[PDB]
DNA sequence: GTCCGGCTTCGCCCGTAAATTCAGA
DNA sequence: TCTGAATTTACGGGCGCAACTATGCCGGAC
RNA sequence: UGGCAUAGUUGC
C-alpha cells in the first residue's frame, strides 16, 4: 500500500518470501555450476534458516529484523497470538452501523428507551432513509437521496423519527463483563451529541457519567430486530443472570429518595393526625401543612391475591408516616402493605422489586421501577440532602482509643526487645491491635453519629436515628460503607502495600483532620497498590474469565 | 513591600510556616542539563567537548597520519523558533569543528611534522532548546523527557528463595556499566559461584579468575585463610587461632599445658574462646581424623621423583598425608573453611570446572561468547582483552566507579573506566562475604541506586555514537589517502552524526510530543521523569517493585502525581524543590540544624547522605530565635518515622511542599484527599483547557504564580522600568537608568504571541496586564498567556455550586449547568485546527490548486478566490471548500466507440478529478490564516504572490517600527544627557534630529558617551539593512518540500467550542462528571437574594470517593466571596477610602499564626483603590498544600462576612418556588473544562471504506471507521439467543462483500433480509494456514 | 537525486520434556 | 557396572476490553 | 488511500 510519498508500505510478509526467494535463487545458481561442497552447504543452511524464519520467526532463535529493528511477523505470528486472526478478524470484528458517543443521564427516559443523538441517529440509519426516500417518492436516484440526507433538509428528519420508531439499538459499553453490558433500546431523537442512558440500567453497565462512552449499534435484518426486542431490551433483563437478585435497582439518587421518605421522627408538622388515605397525604405534603416524615394514622387498602389469582381488597387504618403513604400510591395493588413500611434502604427497594417481580410478573415490575425512579428523584430533589464539613463529627473516644492502641504497641515492642517474641509474630500482633483499635474507633463514630439527634419540642428528650447526611446516606446504602465514612470521620487505619503487604505503620488521622506529611506518605502506598491492581492484575481476572469462557 | 505587581491582588495567604527558600526555577533541570551539553567547557568533562576529546585524536592503525582537535562552535541558526515552527524545519544550529590533520614521515615521531592542514570541517547540525525547555525538530515542539536508570556500578541482589522451590536464598552480583557488557556472579543451590558475561550462559567463575592469569594455588591462598599444620614429632602440631574456634563443635578433646578446656564432644562455648584468648595458645596437637577432611591449600612436590603428590584443592586424606610424610614437606597448608562462616564456595567452584590453564579458559570464554567458531589463541585472547579492559569498548563512567568504590567500602571515588583484576577480586569477595552471612543485598528501588539522566546526556551518548562511527570512516579513509592532496573536509562525513542525532531527538522513546493546553500541562511535562526508554525498564517487565513508593522518594518525587495505566509508577514526577546531584542523582534541601537552633543555610542531600541523619518534619513548631519547642519532634531516621528528643535533630525540611510536584502542590486542602484523588486531581488539571477569560482561582495555594511564571508563557519584563507603550500585540518598556547598560539605549521590545495553533489544538494567546505609564519592576508579567490572570495560573472558572440531587440530573457524576455559564461564555474555548492540502507531482501529471472545480457550482465556489484558495476570516462551516484541488490525475482515456458512446449520453466529463481539502463534517469556525509553502521553481500563484507581498510589507513595517522605537528612546537618551552643560533648547528644535553631530559640547566624558550612541545608531542602522535584506530573501526563497511534492497549502480555522452536554468537567480534587443538562437560568436553585446557583452537583460522591477538600474549598471559597461581596457593596456605591481599607485589613489579619503580614498603611489610598476593585470579585486565597487554613479560620472568614458559620444556606426550588428542607451546601468551586468535548467523541457509521487484508471496517474516526464488535460482546450475545444479530454482526456488517452489498440493496429496497455468506476474514485464515505446509480445506457436505 | 539489498541482556507463573540423582541389584 | 522413579533443570506458552490524539516509517552506489 | 512502530490520554 503506497505510503506518503514514492515509497510503498515496508511489508512484513514481503520481506521474508523476498529473502526466500534470494537464497533460492542463490543456491540455484551454485548448484548450476558445480560450487564447492562449503559454499553450496553454507547457502544451504541459510535457506534453511530463511525459510524457517518466513514460517516461523524467532521460534529457531536469532528473530530477523527488518528496518527499525523490530521482528518480522511470519505467517505463524499472523495466525497466533491476540493480534492474529482468530482473536482479531474471526472472533472479533469491525461491523458497520455502529457509533460510539459519550453517555449522558437523561432521567425522564423509559426503562425501554435511551437517548440516541439525531447526528448519529441520521448517520447509522442512512440506507433506511434512503429506502424511505425512494418508496415516498421524493428522490428517484440514489445519489439524489444521499445528496438530501448530507444536506439535512427539513424532510429527511420527519423520514428519520418514521423509521425509528420500533427499531432497537443495542447500546453496549466497552468492558461488556457480563451478557447485561450489551442491552437494546428504542431510540428517542435527542438534540445532543450524547447518549442519555437511564438511570435504572447503569448498574448492570457499571456506567457512571464522569465520561464513560459508549456504542451503538444497529440491528438490521426482521430477525435481529426481532432478537432485540424481545430478549436483550432492558424490560426484559430485570434480574441478573448470575444469581437471582434484580439488576435493575435503584443505585444511589433514587434510594436516597426514598430512604428520606419512607422516615419518621419524633415531632414534626402535622404529627398523630388521621388521614383519609395517600391521596390525602400527598394533598397535606404539598399543601406544606404536615412533613414528609411524620407519625399519622392512614386509611390504606391492600391487595391480597391468596385467592386463585384473585385481588381481594382489604382496608384498615395503619400507623404509617406522610411519606410512606405518599409512595404507597406507586406500589402496584397485589404488594402487601408491609413492604414500605419500614426505612427503604438499598436492599429493602431491591427486595421491594423482586417480591413485586415474583409476585405480579414483569410488565408491573418495569412500571414500578420507573415510577420508583421518578419519585424518588423528585423527593431526593425535594430533600435538599447536602453534604457539609459539620457533619462528619469526630468522636470523643478516638483519642483515648488511640492512646490505649499507641501503649499496647508499646508494650508489645518492650517484649519484643526482650527477645520474648520475634518479628513476625511482633508484627502480626501489632497489626491486630491495630485493627481492634481501628474497629472500636469506627464503632463509637457510627455510635455518635446515628443517635447524633435528639429532638423534643412536647415534653422529654426522645432519641431518635439521626438525620445527618453522611449518616443519611449510609444507612440508605445510596454510596459508601462503613469504611469510608469511617475514614473520613474515625481514624483510617491500615494500609496495604502494591504487594499485599500491611504496614505496620497505623494512620491515626481522619481526612477531616490534616493527614500530615508523614501520614499522607502512608496513604500513598495504599493508593499505588489500588492503582496498580486496577491497571496490572486485571489481565488476570479477563485471562480467567476467558479460559472459563473457551472451556464452557 | 510589593512591586507594584503582586500589589494589584494580594492573594490572602493562610499558610503558618515561614518560607525559607523560594521555589527554584522549576525549568532548571532541562535548561540545565542542555546548557551544560553545548556550553565550551575547557576542563572537558561534559558534552561536545568532552565527546571530541574522547573520540579524537584519530591515527590510523600505523602511526602514519594522525587526525587532532581544536576547538568546536555552533553556528547562528539558520531560522528563528517561529520561522521553523510555521516552515517545518528542525530548530537547530551548524555544527562546526576546527580539525588539523598532520603527517608524519619517516621517523618522525616527534619531530617536525611534513605539513599540518586545518580547516573548519561542518559535522551537522545539532537541535537546540528554546528558552522554555523545548525542542522544535519538525515544526512540533518536542520535550526529551529525563530518564531515571539503575545507576552504573556494582549490585547484589538475591532472587529470593523464587528459585530451586527450596526456599533458598541465592545470591547475584551485576556490574553494571555506563557503556560495556555486563558481568553477573551467581550463586546455585549446591553454592558453587558461577559467573556469566552478558547473561549469555551460565559457567564457573574461577575460570574468568584463570583468565587474568591466576594460579589454583593463588586463587586459594586469595580468598582463603591457611590452617598450618606442624610435624614436629607427631600428631600434627597445629597452630590453631582461638578466634576461629568458634561457630563448630570440637570433634576432639582440646587440651594445651595440662589444661583441657573443652572435653571430647561439648561444643565450644563464648567462655572457652576468651580463655583460650587470654592464655595465649598458639600451637595443639590433634588427631589424625580432623586432617582427613581438610583441603590442601597449594600444591606440593616429591624430592624422590621431583614430581606431584599433591596438587591445590584437594580433599586431604591418610594416603596423602603419608606420602608427604616422607619427602620432607613438615609445614602443611590447608584451608579454614568453616561450615557457616567461611564456605568452601571458591574450592568447590575450581573443582567443578574443566579449566585448569589460562588458555584453557580463554578458549571456553571465546566459545561461549562465540558458539561454534573455531576458536584462534589470539582471538580468546584479544576478546577477553576487549570484554572488561579496553578503554575504547568499556568504561564504567566517573559515577559508575563512584559507585564501585563505594559499594565495595573503598577509599577514593576516581578511578579508571575500565574493570581491573583487583575490582573483580574485590567484588567476587564481596559477594562471598554476602554469602556467609555479613553484608546486606542492595534494594534496587533505592533512589541512591537510581540516577538522573536528562537531554544533556543523553544527546551527549548519541552524539558519540555517531562521532565513533566517524572515527571508524577517518581510520579507514586514513590508510587509502594521498595525504598532502586533500583537506579535513572529505575525510570527515556528516551524515552519522545528523542521521544519530536527529533519530534520538525525532524517533526516541522519550523525546515526547509535548503536551501543550496549559502552562501546567508543559511545566509538568518537563519536570517528568521516567523509568523506560533506551537503557531503562519496560512496562511489560518491571512489577510491583518500581511501582511502588519507596521511603527515598520524600522530597525527590512525588508519590501521588503518576499516571494511571499500563505503566504506574514508572513516569514518576519530580519534587518542588528536588535538584539533581553532580553525578545525577535526586537530591533535596534541607535546613541545617548545627545545635538546637535551627539554622537558616541550606544544605543539598542525597537518598544515600540523607539516610544516615535524623530529619525533623517541616511541620515542627518553632520561636523567633528558632527551637524546636516540643521536648520530642516526629523525625524520620532510616526511611522509619519516629520520635526523637529536641538536641538529635541534624536537619529539617526546609518546606512542607517538598514532598510534591508542581501539579499535586496546586490543589488546596490536598491533605484532607484520598491519596488517589489528588492524583486524578493533578492528572486533571493537566488537562484542563484555557477558557476565554482567565479567572484567578479564589482558593489557591500560592503556587500558581511561581508556576506561570517559570513556565514561559507569559511576558516577564527582563528589566525594570515605565511601559512606554502597550497594544494587544506589543509591549516596549522603557528602561531604569539604573538598570541601564551603557551606551546601548535600550528599551525592552516584547512581540506577544497572538492567537496560534497549540499541540494540542488548543489556542496560545498573550493578552497585556499593563497599561501605558505603569511602573514595572524586573520580573514583574507584562502579558499573561493562556490560563492566566494577571500572572497567577488559572485553569478553569471558579463559580457558584450547590451539592445537592436534582431530579436525577446528577445521578451518578453528571454536572447540572446552569444557561447562565453558557450565557457569560465563561467555558467557550478557541480551538485553532490546521487543515493541510498537498499538490503533488503524480503520475499522469502534477495537481492543480485552481479554482475550476468540476460537479460543483458556483455557490460553492464563492468563497474562494481568483486562485482556488479561501479568504481569510470566510466563516466555513463542514463541507465547504477551503483550497479547492483538482489535478489532471483524473480517469483514463476512452476508446473511439468508448467515447462516442460517453459523448452521446451528452456527458462534459474531463480527465480533472476532484480532491478539494474541505472542512470536516460537525466543524465549523472561521479561516485564521492561510499559508502557501512553494517548492523551488513552481511559479507560485496569485494567491501565493498576495500572501508572500503581505508578510514583505508587514516584515518591513514590524523591523522599521522596531528601528524607530530604539532610535526613539535613544534620542530621549541624548536629549537626557544634552540637559546639563551646554544646553540647548531654544534652538534645538530648530534642527532637524538628525544633524546633531556637529553640535558643541565641552570636553568630558559626555561627548564620548554621544559618540557611543552615535556609532550604535550607524550600526543599529547597518544592521537594520542587511536584516531587512536577509527577511526578504528567507520570504522571497522557496521551502524545502518533500520530495515528490510541488505545494502546501495550510488553513487554520478557530473553532469556538461554548460547552454541552456531553463535555467532561472537573474540579481540582479528582471529582469528574460530563455535563447533563444545560438547565434554564429561572429552574436553577436561588437563595434568600435571588442568586441562582451556577452548578448543583452530587453530594453522594463526596463519601464514596474521600475528596473531603472539595467541600472545604467550597466552604472557603464561599467565605472569599463573601468578602468579595463586602467589598462590592463597598464600591458600587461610591464610600471614602478609609472604611475600605480599613475592612480590606481586618479581611487580611484573619488568620491564627498566619506569616503574611500585609499592611496596607503603605499604599497612599491610589493603590487600595486598584486593589479594591481587583478584589470585588472575591479575595484570593491561598491555602498551602500541607500548610492549609483549618475549619476554625474558614469559620472565622465566613462570619467575618455575612455568611453562616456552617457554611450551608437555604435554597429554594426554581421551579416550585418551594423551599429546600435541609439548608444546602453552597459556595465557589473551580470548575476545569477538561480537554474531552462530546463533539470530539460523537462517531457513525453506517458504510465506509473497508480494510484491505480483510474486508472489515477501517479502525478509528480519524478514518471514517466503524465500532469493534469484541470478543467478549460476541460472548454477551451468545449469552442471549441473539443468533441471527451476531450472525449479522460478524458477516452481512463487518465482511462478507456480496452480503454486505446485497444487505444494502435490500434495505434500500426496503426488505430486512440478509443472505449470510461467509466471511473474507476466513478465506483469509484458510490461505495464511495453506501458506505453510498445511493443508486446511472445507470438505463437502 | 535515482536504483539496489540482507548488537542486547534485566518479569512472574506454570506445564512438560530432558537430564540428573538417588536407590538399589 | 546397569536400570527405574523421583527430582531437578531447561524451555516454551500465557499474561482483559474498548476508545482518542500526535509523529515516524531504509541506508548505501551511480 | 486502508498498514506497523513509539509516545501520550479516557473509561472500566
Ligand atoms: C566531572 C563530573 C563530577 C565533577 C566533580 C563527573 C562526575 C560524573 C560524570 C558524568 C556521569 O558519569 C554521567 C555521564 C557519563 C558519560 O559517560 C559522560 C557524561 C556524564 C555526565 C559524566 C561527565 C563528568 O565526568 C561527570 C559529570
Ligand atoms: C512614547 C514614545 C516616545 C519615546 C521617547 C513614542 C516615540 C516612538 C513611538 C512609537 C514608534 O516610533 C512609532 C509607532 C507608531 C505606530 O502607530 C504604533 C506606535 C509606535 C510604536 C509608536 C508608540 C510611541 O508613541 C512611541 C514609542
Ligand atoms: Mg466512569
Amino acid at each position: 500500500v503506497p505510503l506518503d510519498g514514492g515509497r510503498f508500505a515496508t511489508s512484513d510478509l514481503n520481506d521474508l518470501y523476498r529473502r526466500v526467494i534470494n537464497r533460492n535463487n542463490r543456491l540455484k545458481r551454485l548448484l548450476d555450476l558445480a560450487a564447492p561442497d562449503i559454499i553450496v552447504r553454507n547457502e544451504k543452511r541459510m535457506l534453511q534458516e530463511a525459510v524457517d524464519a518466513l514460517l516461523d520467526n524467532g521460534r529457531r532463535g536469532r528473530a530477523i529484523t527488518g528496518s527499525n529493528k523490530r521482528p518480522l511477523k511470519s505467517l505463524a505470528d499472523m495466525i497466533k497470538g491476540k493480534q492474529g486472526r482468530f482473536r482479531q478478524n474471526l472472533l472479533g470484528k469491525r461491523v458497520d452501523y455502529s457509533g460510539r458517543s459519550v453517555i449522558t443521564v437523561g432521567p425522564y427516559l423509559r426503562l425501554h428507551q435511551c437517548g440516541l443523538p439525531k447526528k448519529m441517529a441520521l448517520e447509522l440509519f442512512k440506507p433506511f432513509i434512503y429506502g424511505k426516500l425512494e418508496l415516498r417518492g421524493l428522490a428517484t436516484t440514489i445519489k439524489a437521496a444521499k445528496k438530501m440526507v448530507e444536506r439535512e433538509e427539513a424532510v429527511v428528519w420527519d423520514i428519520l423519527d418514521e423509521v425509528i420508531r420500533e427499531h432497537p439499538v443495542l447500546l453496549n459499553r466497552a468492558p461488556t463483563l457480563h451478557r447485561l453490558g450489551i442491552q437494546a433500546f428504542e431510540p428517542v431523537l435527542i438534540e445532543g451529541k450524547a447518549i442519555q442512558l437511564h438511570p435504572l440500567v447503569c448498574a448492570a453497565y457499571n456506567a457512571d457519567f464522569d465520561g464513560d462512552q459508549m456504542a451503538v449499534h444497529v440491528p438490521l435484518t426482521l430477525e435481529a430486530q426481532l432478537e432485540a426486542r424481545a430478549l436483550m431490551m432492558s424490560t426484559n433483563n430485570i434480574l441478573s443472570p448470575a444469581n437471582g437478585e434484580p439488576i435493575i435497582v435503584p443505585s444511589q439518587d433514587v434510594v436516597l429518595g426514598l430512604y428520606y421518605m419512607t422516615r419518621d421522627c419524633v415531632n414534626a408538622k402535622g404529627e398523630g393526625m388521621v388521614l383519609t388515605g395517600p391521596k390525602e397525604a400527598e394533598r397535606l405534603y404539598r399543601s406544606g401543612l404536615a412533613s414528609l416524615h411524620a407519625r399519622v394514622k392512614v386509611r390504606i387498602t391492600e391487595y391480597e391475591k391468596d385467592a386463585n389469582g384473585e385481588l381481594v381488597a382489604k382496608t384498615s387504618l395503619k400507623d404509617t408516616t406522610v411519606g410512606r403513604a405518599i409512595l404507597w400510591m406507586i406500589v402496584p395493588k397485589g404488594l402487601p402493605y408491609s413492604i414500605v413500611n419500614q426505612a427503604l434502604g438499598k436492599k429493602a427497594i431491591s427486595k421491594m422489586l423482586n417480591t413485586c417481580y415474583r409476585i405480579l410478573g414483569l410488565k408491573p415490575t418495569v412500571i414500578f421501577a420507573d415510577q420508583i425512579m421518578y419519585t424518588g428523584f423528585a423527593y431526593a430533589a425535594r430533600s435538599g440532602a447536602s453534604v457539609g464539613i459539620d457533619d462528619m463529627v469526630i468522636p470523643e473516644k478516638k483519642h483515648e482509643i488511640i492512646s490505649e492502641a499507641e501503649a499496647e504497641v508499646a508494650e508489645i515492642q518492650e517484649q519484643f526487645q526482650s527477645g520474648l517474641v520475634t518479628a513476625g509474630e511482633r508484627y502480626n500482633k501489632v497489626i491486630d491491635i491495630w485493627a481492634a483499635a481501628n474497629d472500636r474507633v469506627s464503632k463509637a463514630m457510627m455510635d455518635n453519629l446515628q443517635t447524633e439527634t435528639v429532638i423534643n419540642r412536647d415534653g422529654q428528650e426522645e432519641k431518635q436515628v439521626s438525620f445527618n447526611s453522611i449518616y443519611m446516606m449510609a444507612d440508605s446504602g445510596a454510596r459508601g460503607s462503613a469504611a469510608q465514612i469511617r475514614q473520613l470521620a474515625g481514624m483510617r487505619g491500615l494500609m496495604a502495600k502494591p504487594d499485599g503487604s500491611i504496614i505496620e505503620t497505623p494512620i491515626t488521622a481522619n481526612f477531616r483532620e490534616g493527614l500530615n506529611v508523614l501520614q499522607y506518605f502512608i496513604s500513598t502506598h495504599g493508593a499505588r497498590k489500588g492503582l496498580a491492581d486496577t491497571a496490572l492484575k486485571t489481565a488476570n481476572s479477563g485471562y480467567l474469565t476467558r479460559r472459563l469462557v473457551d472451556v464452557a | 513591600v510589593y512591586s507594584y505587581t503582586e500589589k494589584k491582588r494580594i492573594r490572602k495567604d493562610f499558610g503558618k510556616r515561614p518560607q525559607v527558600l523560594d521555589v527554584p526555577y522549576l525549568l532548571s533541570i532541562q535548561l540545565d542539563s542542555f546548557q551544560k551539553f553545548i556550553e565550551q567547557d575547557p576542563e572537558g568533562q561534559y558534552g561536545l567537548e568532552a565527546a571530541f576529546r574522547s573520540v579524537f585524536p584519530i591515527q590510523s592503525y600505523s602511526g602514519n597520519s594522525e587526525l587532532q582537535y581544536v576547538s568546536y562552535r555552533l553556528g547562528e541558526p539558520v531560522f528563528d523558533v517561529q520561522e521553523c515552527q510555521i516552515r517545518g524545519v528542525t530548530y537547530s544550529a551548524p555544527l562546526r569543528v576546527k580539525l588539523r590533520l598532520v603527517i608524519y614521515e619517516r621517523e618522525a615521531p616527534e619531530g617536525t611534522v611534513k605539513d599540518i592542514k586545518e580547516q573548519e570541517v561542518y559535522m551537522g547540525e545539532i537541535p537546540l532548546m528554546t528558552d522554555n525547555g523545548t525542542f522544535v525538530i519538525n515544526g512540533t515542539e518536542r520535550v526529551i523527557v529525563s530518564q531515571l536508570h539503575r545507576s552504573p556500578g556494582v549490585f547484589f541482589d538475591s532472587d529470593k528463595g523464587k528459585t530451586h522451590s527450596s526456599g533458598k536464598v541465592l545470591y547475584n552480583a551485576r556490574i553494571i556499566p555506563y557503556r560495556g557488557s555486563w558481568l553477573d556472579f551467581e550463586f546455585d543451590p549446591k553454592d558453587n559461584l558461577f559467573v556469566r558475561i552478558d547473561r549469555r550462559r551460565k559457567l564457573p567463575a574461577t575460570i574468568i579468575l584463570r583468565a587474568l592469569n591466576y594460579t589454583t594455588e593463588q586463587i586459594l591462598d586469595l580468598f582463603f585463610e591457611k590452617v598450618i599444620f606442624e610435624i614436629r614429632d607427631n600428631k600434627l602440631q597445629m597452630e590453631l587461632v582461638p578466634e576461629r574456634l568458634r561457630g563448630e563443635t570440637a570433634s576432639f578433646d582440646i587440651e594445651a599445658n595440662g589444661k583441657v578446656y573443652v572435653e571430647k564432644g561439648r561444643r565450644i562455648t563464648a567462655r572457652h574462646i576468651r580463655q583460650l584468648e587470654k592464655d595465649d595458645v598458639k600451637l595443639i596437637e590433634v588427631p589424625v581424623e580432623y586432617i582427613a577432611g581438610k583441603v590442601v591449600a597449594k600444591d606440593y612436590i616429591d624430592e624422590s621423583t621431583g614430581e606431584l603428590i599433591c596438587a591445590a584443592n584437594m580433599e586431604l586424606s591418610l594416603d596423602l598425608l603419608a606420602k608427604l610424610s616422607q619427602s620432607g614437606h613438615k609445614r602443611i597448608e590447608t584451608l579454614f573453611t568453616n561450615d557457616l562462616d567461611h564456605g568452601p564456595y571458591i574450592s568447590e567452584t575450581l573443582r567443578v570446572d574443566p579449566t585448569n590453564d589460562r588458555l584453557s579458559a580463554l578458549v571456553e570464554i571465546y566459545r561461549m561468547m562465540r558458539p561454534g567458531e573455531p576458536p584462534t589463541r589470539e582471538a580468546a585472547e584479544s576478546l577477553f582483552e576487549n570484554l572488561f579492559f579496553s578503554e575504547d569498548r568499556y568504561d564504567l563512567s566517573a559515577v559508575g566507579r563512584m559507585k564501585f568504590n563505594r559499594s565495595l567500602l573503598r577509599e577514593e571515588i576516581e578511578g579508571s573506566g575500565i574493570l581491573s583484576k583487583d575490582d573483580i577480586i574485590d567484588v567476587m569477595k564481596k559477594l562471598i562475604d554476602i554469602r556467609n552471612g555479613k553484608g546486606e543485598v542492595d534494594d534496587i528501588d533505592h533512589l541512591g541506586n537510581r540516577r538522573i539522566r536528562s537531554v544533556g546526556e543523553m544527546a551527549e551518548n548519541q552524539f558519540r555514537v555517531g562521532l565513533v562511527r566517524v572515527e571508524r570512516a577517518v581510520k579507514e579513509r586514513l590508510s587509502l589517502g594521498d595525504l598532502d592532496t586533500l583537506m579535513p573536509q572529505d575525510m570527515i562525513n556528516a551524515k552519522p552524526i545528523s542521521a544519530a542525532v536527529k533519530e534520538f531527538f525525532g524517533s526516541s522513546q522519550l523525546s515526547q510530543f509535548m503536551d501543550q493546553n496549559n502552562p501546567l500541562s508543559e511545566i509538568t511535562h518537563k519536570r517528568r521523569i521516567s523509568a523506560l526508554g533506551p537503557g531503562g525498564l519496560t512496562r511489560e517487565r518491571a512489577g510491583f517493585e518500581v511501582r511502588d513508593v519507596h521511603p527515598t522518594h520524600y522530597g525527590r518525587v512525588c508519590p501521588i502525581e503518576t499516571p494511571e495505566g499500563p505503566n504506574i509508577g514508572l513516569i514518576n514526577s519530580l519534587s518542588v524543590y528536588a535538584q539533581t546531584n553532580e553525578y545525577g542523582f535526586l537530591e533535596t534541601p534541607y535546613r541545617k540544624v548545627t545545635d538546637g537552633v535551627v539554622t537558616d543555610e541550606i544544605h543539598y542531600l542525597s537518598a544515600i547522605e540523607e539516610g544516615n541523619y535524623v530529619i525533623a518534619q517541616a511541620n515542627s513548631n518553632l520561636d523567633e530565635e528558632g527551637h524546636f519547642v516540643e521536648d520530642l519532634v516526629t523525625c524520620r531516621s532510616k526511611g522509619e518515622s519516629s520520635l526523637f528528643s529536641r538536641d538529635q535533630v541534624d536537619y529539617m525540611d526546609v518546606s512542607t511542599q517538598q514532598v510534591v510536584s508542581v501539579g499535586a502542590s496546586l490543589i488546596p486542602f490536598l491533605e484532607h484527599d484520598d491519596a488517589n484523588r489528588a492524583l486524578m486531581g493533578a492528572n486533571m488539571q493537566r488537562q484542563a483547557v484555557p477558557t476565554l477569560r482567565a479567572d484567578k482561582p479564589l482558593v489557591g495555594t500560592g503556587m500558581e504564580r511561581a508556576v506561570a511564571v517559570d513556565s514561559g508563557v507569559t511576558a516577564v519584563a527582563k528589566r525594570g522600568g515605565v511601559v512606554q507603550y502597550v497594544d494587544a500585540s506589543r509591549i516596549v518598556i522603557k528602561v531604569n537608568e539604573d538598570e541601564m547598560y551603557p551606551g546601548e539605549a535600550g528599551i525592552d521590545i516584547y512581540n506577544l504571541t497572538k492567537y496560534t495553533r497549540s499541540n494540542q489544538n488548543t489556542c496560545i494567546n498573550q493578552m497585556p496586564c499593563v497599561s501605558l505609564g505603569e511602573p514595572v519592576e524586573r520580573g514583574d508579567v507584562l502579558a499573561d498567556g493562556p490560563s492566566t490572570d494577571l500572572g497567577e495560573l488559572a485553569l478553569g472558572q471558579n463559580m457558584r455550586v450547590a451539592f445537592m440531587p436534582w431530579n436525577g440530573y446528577n445521578f451518578e457524576d453528571s454536572i447540572l449547568v446552569s444557561e447562565r455559564v453558557v450565557q457569560e461564555d465563561r467555558f467557550t474555548t478557541i480551538h485553532i485546527q490546521e487543515l493541510a492540502c498537498v499538490s503533488r507531482d503524480t503520475k499522469l501529471g502534477p495537481e492543480e490548486i485552481t479554482a475550476d472545480i468540476p460537479n460543483v457550482g458556483e455557490a460553492a465556489l464563492s468563497k474562494l478566490d481568483e486562485s482556488g484558495i479561501v479568504y481569510i476570516g470566510a466563516e466555513v462551516t463542514g463541507g465547504d471548500i477551503l483550497v479547492g484541488k483538482v489535478t489532471p490525475k483524473g480517469e483514463t482515456q476512452l476508446t473511439p466507440e468508448e467515447k462516442l458512446l460517453r459523448a452521446i449520453f451528452g456527458e462534459k466529463a474531463s480527465d480533472v478529478k476532484d480532491s478539494s481539502l474541505r472542512v470536516p463534517n460537525g466543524v465549523s469556525g472561521t479561516v485564521i490564516d492561510v499559508q502557501v509553502f512553494t517548492r523551488d521553481g513552481v511559479e507560485k500563484d496569485k494567491r501565493a504572490l498576495e500572501i508572500e507581498e503581505m508578510q514583505l510589507k508587514q516584515a518591513k513595517k514590524d523591523l522599521s517600527e522596531e528601528l524607530q522605537i530604539l532610535e526613539a528612546g535613544l534620542f530621549s537618551r541624548i536629549r537626557a544627557v544634552l540637559v546639563a552643560g551646554g544646553v540647548e533648547a531654544e534652538k534645538l528644535d530648530k534642527l532637524p534630529r538628525d544633524r546633531w553631530l556637529e553640535l558643541g559640547l565641552t570636553d568630558e566624558e559626555k561627548q564620548n558617551q554621544l559618540e557611543q550612541l552615535a556609532e550604535q545608531y550607524d550600526e543599529l542602522k547597518h544592521e537594520f539593512e542587511k536584516k531587512l535584506e536577509a527577511k526578504r530573501r528567507k520570504i522571497t526563497q522557496g521551502d524545502d518540500l518533500a520530495p515528490g511534492v510541488l505545494k502546501i497549502v495550510k488553513v487554520y480555522l478557530a473553532v469556538k467550542r461554548r460547552i454541552q452536554p456531553g463535555d467532561k468537567m472537573a474540579g481540582r480534587h479528582g471529582n469528574k462528571g460530563v455535563i447533563s443538562k444545560i438547565n434554564p437560568i429561572e429552574d436553577m436553585p436561588y437563595d434568600e437574594n435571588g442568586t441562582p446557583v451556577d452548578i448543583v452537583l452530587n453530594p453522594l460522591g463526596v463519601p464514596s470517593r474521600m475528596n473531603i477538600g472539595q467541600i472545604l474549598e467550597t466552604h472557603l471559597g464561599m467565605a472569599a466571596k463573601g468578602i468579595g461581596d463586602k467589598i462590592n457593596a463597598m464600591l458600587k456605591q461610591q464610600q471614602e477610602v478609609a472604611k475600605l481599607r480599613e475592612f480590606i485589613q481586618r479581611a487580611y489579619d484573619l488568620g491564627a499564626d498566619v506569616r503574611q503580614k500585609v499592611d496596607l498603611s503603605t499604599f497612599s489610598d491610589e493603590e487600595v483603590m486598584r486593589l479594591a476593585e481587583n478584589l470585588r470579585k472575591g479575595m484570593p486565597i491561598a491555602t498551602p498544600v500541607f500548610d492549609g487554613a483549618k475549619e476554625a479560620e474558614i469559620k472565622e472568614l465566613l462570619k467575618l462576612g455575612d455568611l453562616p458559620t456552617s457554611g450551608q444556606i437555604r435554597l429554594y426550588d426554581g421551579r416550585t418556588g418551594e423551599q429546600f428542607e435541609r439548608p444546602v451546601t453552597v459556595g465557589y468551586m473551580y470548575m476545569l473544562k477538561l480537554n474531552h468535548l462530546v463533539d470530539d467523541k460523537m462517531h457513525a457509521r453506517s458504510t465506509g471504506s473497508y480494510s484491505l487484508v480483510t474486508q472489515q471496517p477501517l479502525g478509528g474516526k480519524a478514518q471514517f471507521g466503524g465500532q469493534r464488535f469484541g470478543e467478549m460482546e460476541v460472548w454477551a450475545l451468545e449469552a442471549y439467543g441473539a443468533a441471527y444479530t451476531l450472525q449479522e454482526m460478524l458477516t452481512v456488517k463487518s465482511d462478507d462483500v456480496n452480503g454486505r452489498t446485497k444487505m444494502y440493496k435490500n434495505i434500500v429496497d426496503g426488505n430486512h433480509q440478509m443472505e449470510p455468506g461467509m466471511p473474507e476474514s476466513f478465506n483469509v485464515l484458510l490461505k495464511e494456514i495453506r501458506s505453510l505446509g498445511i493443508n486446511i480445506e472445507l470438505e463437502d457436505e
